[PDB]
């Protein structure tokens, strides 16, 4: 809400802070007054980048950051995958060892061809999918219904 | 003067010792004894520190082995330069006795900015530019490059400091700040790291409690090398705040963006150094694999390993996404929310951001900023900030709470919101100090009741004792005004604060006051904005400008700069004979830091019972979170904080070599039961029922009588 | 000051004397005493305050720089005491000559 304004349309800011960035594949700042004139014409074009959207690539979010919505949307699809725990390996440098790779694909996949890290993240998906990852994600409800209390 | 203590034979430099002093030696001595920490209140500002010093040098000739060394710790450096003084002609005392020297070193630490020798760090004053220099000189690119001998400017101090005062360490002496500095210039080495090298060895250190308690300095300094060792705090009333204020760290909006326009240029620099040098500065990575100072204590701080966070590009994303967490969490306009567990919860799920990974972040941000080659850490000390405010909320939120406040107080709409951390307990940061070392010796005066302290800091006191001043002329006739001329309470309440009639009876009683007691006189009112509501109720009647025609009248600021002149130009009217009248606010950094004595702040006048103000939601998590845990009734330290901090204020007259002077409090409350027993027993026994509830007239009357009685000669 | 351009001319023989019978503590001067009590310990003039109902410091100074002593009235009848000690002529000091 601290930003000046929308590149194109810099009113509703100053007037109300009530709009939310939406982000996008563009990781782009967008405004909910200026996002109906997307719908308008293009339905999923960015402005000036002209960047395609599938069905508008609209979420909401609330950081002024552009990078940071992109790196913190990636995260969130990274996190899905790898998320055994720490106790699983005993070694004490495998511990923090594999979070290095899953640092470097989130930044590979920010500005890189992701082509690489897809190929990869299948070969992990052949392994990982039969066990650790069905169970961390039913371990997830478990551990965050018990923390939340 | 060598007084046969129970315990042993003890020297002593003054010809006579007031009963209180042998009653004071002796306490000390069983705890010494008894090798456990322990709490005790002596009243003389001046007088305890050479029965202190000096029990404790008998104590370590008869037992060396007992106590390796005296850690004896001040509020400021101007206090504790004092210390030095009454050491200093101890040991020449004993030394004459002795008739030869002795095996005793006794040297105090100060700031590289209060002492240094370095012409370019010198003109500039701030702390931190002092810290940002002189690592840049002494940085090991400095040192590493000073070896080759290019042409740059190096600190040549340091450089001889160690071939030479790594060989030889300084055989014994006793060295004040001040005069520690001509050392250094003449041997050409650093008054600062000769003393630090010198804490090795060496029978006395004093220094303030932030190189004490604070674990980013205090810890390195206070090594486990004085696993046994007599640490004594002096005058540390004001120790939880202290304590408190090493850990609560303050974020704000314009020193977030200040973090995010530093951390722009640390990306920068970064690329600027893959291009120029990588693979030598890329051996970092290789160290860190294998695995501004970390505010995690001894047993909290952990070095495993960095965590996820092993490169820079990795570390800088880290901090931008903690960074914009903060920023966005903020930016919120609502309550005061408070969410010690939660917020890390919090931190973790929105921005996926783990704990353990935020836990090294501060320790990660050394070691990386070491490596980028930085000018200095002032330009990114705000970052530095965050960075210790990242790890520390990882690390432990058990006591702790984080208090967000999007707008500040007296201002119904700011843009510059503030996030604190302020801590509820001051034990946490304080248990390594009673741990590590065997006995700690708070001793304090104008002491609130001890019975307190233990249930505020975790610890077992051997002795609890209360020594009550004794001399041949009562010195101090303390007395408590709660009825003025118009037989009306008094009480400086909030509700009571705006009623004219009660702030007729204050400036009354000080034109009164004013009248009759001689030159030198300080008032101490609630807060700035009571005292200036009251001098401007004053201003608009002729009170005010009575006064003025009586005495001299001078007022307080928050601006240090004011008070600075106010109170150099205070001093020379008690000298001459115009007087002054000093008004001043007892939270005032003024009020703690000055020492009245004879002719200075004669009669300490108190202008309602020091409160804080019940909406600062800061108190509150620390106040409420002490009935939850030691069970300490709000009321109890509420009024505790109180009559503490009145006590603090108050106590000054009574400085030393038997001045006198009187102190009123002009409020009824003082007068209530609960009020009285809280204060110092020393004060208290001194007042009795018959003055306890004065009035105004009746109040100057026998202050009039008791200044008769001091000014004839003993 | 009226008191010394007064005793300046005094003969050097004659012991110089004052005796300030000082009654409210506040002392406006046009300028700093302090300095004036430099003149008077060259000049040799004895100033010994007999303060009343309060122990003023700066002329405690004023007493035993200059080596006069000072006083405070405990009650009237210690006022008579407190004169008539002074009418008797004081000791020459190391200062004084004859
Ligand atoms: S190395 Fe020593 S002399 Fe040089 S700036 Fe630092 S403290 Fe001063
Ligand atoms: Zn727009
Ligand atoms: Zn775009």
């Amino acid at each position: 809400m601290d930003d000046q304004g929308c590149p194109r349309c810099k009113t509703t800011k100053y007037r109300n802070p009530s709009l939310k960035l939406m982000v996008n594949v563009c990781g782009h700042t967008l405004c909910e007054s200026c996002v109906d004139l997307l719908f308008v014409r293009g339905a999923g074009n960015c402005p000036e980048c002209g960047t395609p959207l599938r069905k508008s690539n609209f979420r909401v979010q609330l950081f002024e950051d552009p990078t940071v919505d992109k790196e913190v949307e990636i995260r969130k699809k990274v996190l899905k995958i790898y998320n055994k725990r720490e106790e699983d390996f005993p070694s004490l440098r495998e511990y923090n060892d594999f979070l290095e790779e899953v640092e470097e694909i989130v930044f590979n996949l920010t500005n890189n061809v992701d082509l690489d890290n897809t190929k990869k993240k299948m070969e992990i998906y052949q392994k990982e999918n039969k066990d650790v990852i069905q169970k961390n994600k039913l371990k997830l409800t478990r551990e965050q219904e018990e923390l939340e209390e | 003067m060598k007084l046969n203590v129970d315990g042993l034979l003890v020297y002593f430099p003054y010809d006579y010792i007031y009963p209180e002093q042998f009653s004071y030696m002796r306490e000390l001595k069983r705890t010494l004894d008894a090798k456990g920490h322990g709490v005790l209140e002596m009243p003389s500002g001046t007088g305890k520190t050479v029965s202190l010093l000096a029990l404790i040098m008998a104590y370590q000739r008869a037992y060396p082995l007992e106590v390796t060394k005296l850690i004896y710790c001040s509020r400021t450096v101007p206090e504790i330069e004092k210390v030095i003084e009454e050491l200093r002609k101890l040991l020449n005392f004993y030394e004459k006795q002795e008739g030869e020297k002795l095996p005793f070193l006794g040297l105090a630490l100060s700031s590289r900015k209060n002492l240094c020798i370095h012409p370019e760090v010198t003109p500039l004053r701030f702390g931190k530019d002092v810290d940002g220099k002189c690592h840049s000189l002494t940085a090991s690119y400095v040192r590493a490059q000073y070896q080759h001998d290019t042409s740059l400017p190096h600190c040549r101090f340091y450089e001889e400091f160690d071939a030479h005062g790594r060989e030889v360490p300084l055989p014994a002496g006793i060295y004040n700040l001040d005069d520690l500095k001509a050392l250094g210039r003449r041997q050409g080495w650093c008054p600062y790291f000769l003393a630090r090298y010198s804490i090795l060895h060496a029978n006395v250190v004093v220094y303030s409690y932030h190189y004490l308690l604070d674990p980013k300095i205090a810890d390195l300094v206070s090594k486990e090398l004085a696993r046994k060792a007599v640490v004594v705090f002096d005058e540390a009333h004001n120790i939880d705040n202290v304590c408190i204020d090493s850990m609560s760290v303050n974020l704000t909006r314009r020193t977030l963006d200040r973090c995010q326009g530093n951390l722009e240029t640390l990306q920068k620099t970064v690329l600027r150094i893959k291009e120029t040098d990588e693979q030598r500065l890329r051996d970092e990575y290789r160290r860190l694999v294998e695995g501004a100072n970390p505010v995690l204590p001894d047993e909290v701080l952990q070095e495993a390993v960095p965590g996820s966070i092993r490169t820079a590009e990795h570390f800088l994303g880290f901090l931008r996404r903690l960074l914009e967490y903060v920023k966005w969490r903020l930016r919120v306009q609502h309550v005061v929310q408070e969410s010690p567990p939660a917020f890390l919860s919090g931190l973790a799920q929105r921005v996926c951001i783990q704990r353990k990974p935020l836990r090294f972040c501060a320790e990660r941000l050394r070691s990386l900023l070491h490596t980028l080659e930085i000018t200095d850490l002032a330009d990114f000390s705000p970052l530095t900030l965050l960075a210790n405010f990242a790890t520390l909320v990882s690390t432990y939120a058990k006591g702790f709470t984080i208090i967000i406040e999007p707008f500040d107080d007296r201002t119904p709409t700011i843009a510059n919101p503030i996030l604190h951390f302020s801590c509820m307990d001051a034990s946490l940061a304080i248990k390594p100090v009673f741990e590590r070392f065997q006995s700690v010796i708070i001793t304090s005066g104008t002491l609130s009741p001890l019975d307190i302290y233990p249930k505020i800091l975790d610890f077992h006191p051997v002795t609890m004792a209360t020594f009550t001043m004794t001399l041949a002329r009562v010195c101090l006739c303390p007395m408590i005004i709660g009825r003025g001329n118009d037989q009306v309470a008094i009480s400086s309440k909030f509700e009571t604060r705006e009623d004219i009639a009660v702030i007729r009876n204050y400036g009354n009683l000080l034109l009164e006051m004013s009248a009759v007691v001689p030159d030198g006189i300080v008032a101490f009112f609630t807060s700035y904005q009571y005292m200036e509501s009251t001098v401007a109720s004053w201003y608009e009647q002729g009170i005010l400008e009575n006064i003025q025609r009586n005495k001299l009248l001078f007022i307080e600021t928050q601006d240090g700069a004011e008070t600075s002149v106010a109170l150099e130009k205070y001093q020379e009217a008690c000298e001459n004979g115009r007087g002054a009248i000093l008004l001043s606010v007892a939270r005032g950094k003024v009020s703690e830091g000055i020492d009245f004595v004879h002719h200075y702040g004669r009669a300490v006048i108190m202008f309602g019972v020091p409160y804080v103000y019940t909406q600062s939601r800061i108190l509150k998590a620390r106040l409420e979170y002490l009935r939850d845990q030691f069970q300490i009734r709000e009321n109890d330290f509420l009024t505790f904080d109180a009559m503490r901090h009145a006590a603090q204020c108050v106590g000054r007259a009574i400085r030393g070599k038997t001045d006198y002077g009187l102190m009123v409090f002009a409020d009824k409350r003082f007068a209530r039961g609960d009020k009285r027993g809280k204060l110092p027993r020393w004060i208290q026994e001194h007042l009795t029922d018959a003055n306890l509830n004065l009035t105004v007239d009746e109040g100057v009357q026998v202050a009039k009588y008791f200044l008769r009685q001091m000014a004839q000669p003993f | 000051s009226i008191a010394m351009q007064t005793l300046k001319h005094m003969p050097g023989h004659t012991s110089r004397e004052v005796l300030i019978i000082f009654s409210s503590l506040t002392t406006c001067d046009p300028s700093n005493i302090y300095d004036l009590i430099k003149t008077l310990k060259a000049a040799k003039i004895r100033v010994s305050v007999i303060g009343l109902s309060a122990e003023v410091r700066v002329c405690t100074v004023l007493a035993r720089e200059t080596g006069g002593t000072y006083h405070v009235i405990l009650d009237e009848s210690h006022y008579k005491e407190l004169l008539t000690h002074h009418v008797s002529p004081p000791p020459a000091s190391s200062s004084s000559e004859c």
